[PDB]
């Protein structure tokens, strides 16, 4: 959950791209955009798979939204 | 003949048939017709007379085409404001415009409370709670005004990115907009019953084909919904579920779908006309959808807002050798085309020149400035073949394109020198296509984080102008004459990274 949050808050800041707060809106400030959430999708299948229908506001909108969505991919 | 006329027209042949769908509604072309007389009553009642601006800023919906359709009927000029872009940079087209209406969202009316454009009328398009809700406005007491409208009368202005960071509004007619549709129409030979895309918001040009085209020839337009906007696979979803037959958008959204939305596996049999402008189309890839869509036609369509479509390139086979994008063909829309050597003469095949358009779609000038007088020069470096196709070379001025966007330097700069502590700014693109990426070098008063920046860009320009990368230098390079050495920035950027791939 709170490590599932870093691993991508990690990325994020790393890898894409100070502190990224969990609320921080990743689309409304063009942090995430076409070109980068598919990247972000790579690492979170190849090192954690999101479905297409999910790449929207509603589950990349803050980092914590990204944390649920990961969290909730079980089973 | 007029634009709100080719509606009425398809209306009389076709009044049952589909006219405009979206995420949550469709409207046959009556229900679009009662739904149109209602905006005008409002209109009316309002007290919006003929020539006066009134700004739509809302997520494309079947009502943002019933308001535009009313606006022409009473030749209202109507101003499409991108929704994915801040109240900061609606008040300057508010300012630039001086409209008297804004058509927005319920949740749009918080950030105008605050705004410079608090004293303009909002009316509310959505939600029937909010007292701005547009059916809570009597109109009994109102009346229909008797006027004609020519076709050179102003129907729309299309703002475009500001070298001052004020946004300019290409003002166009009835007959600009008619002269590319009749064009398009007669070119791709569109059908009543045919379902087209409109990929494109409302404030680019590309939406014209995909809506008044539909109109014109009683077929549906289908508006895809900004949700779906980084999605390639709900976007070739949008295909199928909407059994699209006419596609016209940026290289860069058909490149996503081809990469990771199965354009190229899971045929889209709907597909008729797939009709692409903006920005080059690398060839290696537009060969792939050549192949994969062998039956469909495919064509390469050019120009500015300034002129719409002024050239297009029909491509059939692409030989297998070839390695730059393909010509963008010869003159459209009804225009005459030529390219221009600095001192004013034509140039002969195989001389690179500047673009320069005569005809019907040439605007009628930016709104509140002096008018477009003789033919149009683009700015766009082009070179003839022998066959008579043009080819294009690039831009030697400060109209960026990313992935299609039209973006100024200067639009950006000024956005970044607002920040307290930004005395420098200047922009510029690193990378081609797919990979190019907008970069901000700034002096710091006091020595500047990205996210800040971000943070700072959003609340006064569209997410697409928002800066991906920032440099931090103690002063910009200059030029003798004390103007940036954007030449010299350039290769300071280049070179900084280029270590970085060393190091
Ligand atoms: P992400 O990276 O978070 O999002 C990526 C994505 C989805 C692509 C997003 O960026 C997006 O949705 N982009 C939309 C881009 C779009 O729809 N733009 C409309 C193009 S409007 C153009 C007129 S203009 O004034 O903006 N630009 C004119 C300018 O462009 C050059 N140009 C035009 N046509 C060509 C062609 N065919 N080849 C090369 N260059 C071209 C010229 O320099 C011209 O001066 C349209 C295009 C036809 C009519 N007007």
């Amino acid at each position: 959950g709170e490590e599932v949050k870093e691993k991508i808050r990690r990325y994020i800041m790393e890898d894409l791209i100070d502190e990224l707060d969990d609320q921080t809106p990743l689309l409304e400030w063009g942090i995430l955009n076409s070109m980068n959430i598919v990247k972000l999708m790579v690492y979170i299948r190849d090192e954690m798979s999101i479905p297409s229908t999910h790449i929207t506001g509603k589950y990349f909108k803050d980092l914590n939204a990204i944390s649920r969505t990961v969290e909730q991919l079980k089973a | 003949k007029l634009l709100h006329e080719r509606m009425m027209h398809s209306l009389a042949r076709y009044p049952r048939q589909t006219a405009v769908v979206d995420e949550q509604d469709a409207l046959s072309y009556e229900a679009l017709e009662l739904r149109i007389r209602e905006f005008v009553a409002m209109l009316c009642a309002l007290g919006v007379g003929q020539g006066q601006r009134i700004l739509l800023w809302a997520h494309k919906s079947v009502d943002l085409v019933a308001v535009m359709q009313a606006a022409l009927r009473l030749g209202v000029v109507y101003v499409p404001v991108d929704p994915l872009s801040p109240v900061s940079r609606l008040e300057k087209i508010a300012g630039d415009s001086q409209a008297v209406l804004v058509l927005c969202t319920a949740a749009r009316l918080e950030e105008l409370a605050g705004s410079a454009l608090a004293q303009v009328r909002s009316v509310v398009l959505d939600d029937p709670a909010s007292a701005g809700y547009w059916r809570n406005i009597d109109t009994g007491s109102s009346v229909v005004p008797t006027l004609a409208i020519q076709p050179d009368d102003l129907a729309y202005i299309l703002y475009t990115s500001g070298s001052t960071g004020v946004p300019k509004g290409v003002a166009l007619s009835h007959g600009n907009a008619l002269a590319f549709v009749d064009w398009a129409c007669e070119r791709y030979c569109f059908q009543p019953g045919e379902r087209f895309a409109n990929h494109a918001p409302l404030h680019f040009d590309l939406s014209v084909l995909d809506i008044y085209c539909a109109l014109n020839v009683g077929a549906t337009v289908c508006l895809v919904p900004e949700s779906i906007a980084f999605s390639p696979r709900l976007l070739t979803d949008f295909i199928r579920q909407h059994e699209i037959s006419i596609w016209y958008s940026v290289p860069s959204v058909l490149m996503m779908m081809m990469q990771d939305g199965d354009l190229l596996s899971d045929i889209q049999d709907t597909l008729r006309v797939l009709l692409f402008a903006g920005e080059p189309f690398p060839v290696k890839h537009l060969r792939d959808l050549r192949a994969a869509y062998a039956d469909v036609r495919l064509a390469n369509l050019f120009g500015p807002t300034e002129t719409n479509v002024c050239t297009a390139f029909e491509v059939g086979a692409i030989d297998p050798e070839r390695v730059l994008p393909v010509p963008i063909g010869t003159a459209a829309s009804g225009n005459q085309v030529w390219a221009q050597k600095p001192d004013g003469s034509r140039c002969a095949v195989g001389e690179e020149g500047e673009l320069v358009v005569q005809g019907p779609t040439v605007m009628l000038g930016y709104f509140a400035k002096p008018a477009q007088e003789g033919p149009y020069k683009t700015g766009d470096m082009v070179r003839q073949r022998p066959d008579g196709n043009y080819e294009y070379l690039g831009r030697r001025d400060d109209m960026l394109k990313v992935r299609g966007n039209r973006i100024e330097r200067g639009e950006v700069e000024a956005a970044l020198l607002a920040h307290p502590q930004v005395s420098e700014a200047a922009v510029l693109v690193v990378g081609e296509g797919m990979n190019a990426q907008l970069w901000g070098v700034l002096v710091a008063h006091t020595r500047l984080s990205l996210i800040d920046l971000k943070r700072h860009c959003a609340q006064r320009l569209p997410r697409y102008m928002i800066i991906d990368k920032v440099l931090c230098l103690d002063a910009l390079p200059r030029n003798a004459n004390g103007k940036v050495d954007r030449f010299a920035l350039a290769r300071q950027v280049e070179g900084k990274l280029a270590a970085a791939l060393e190091h």
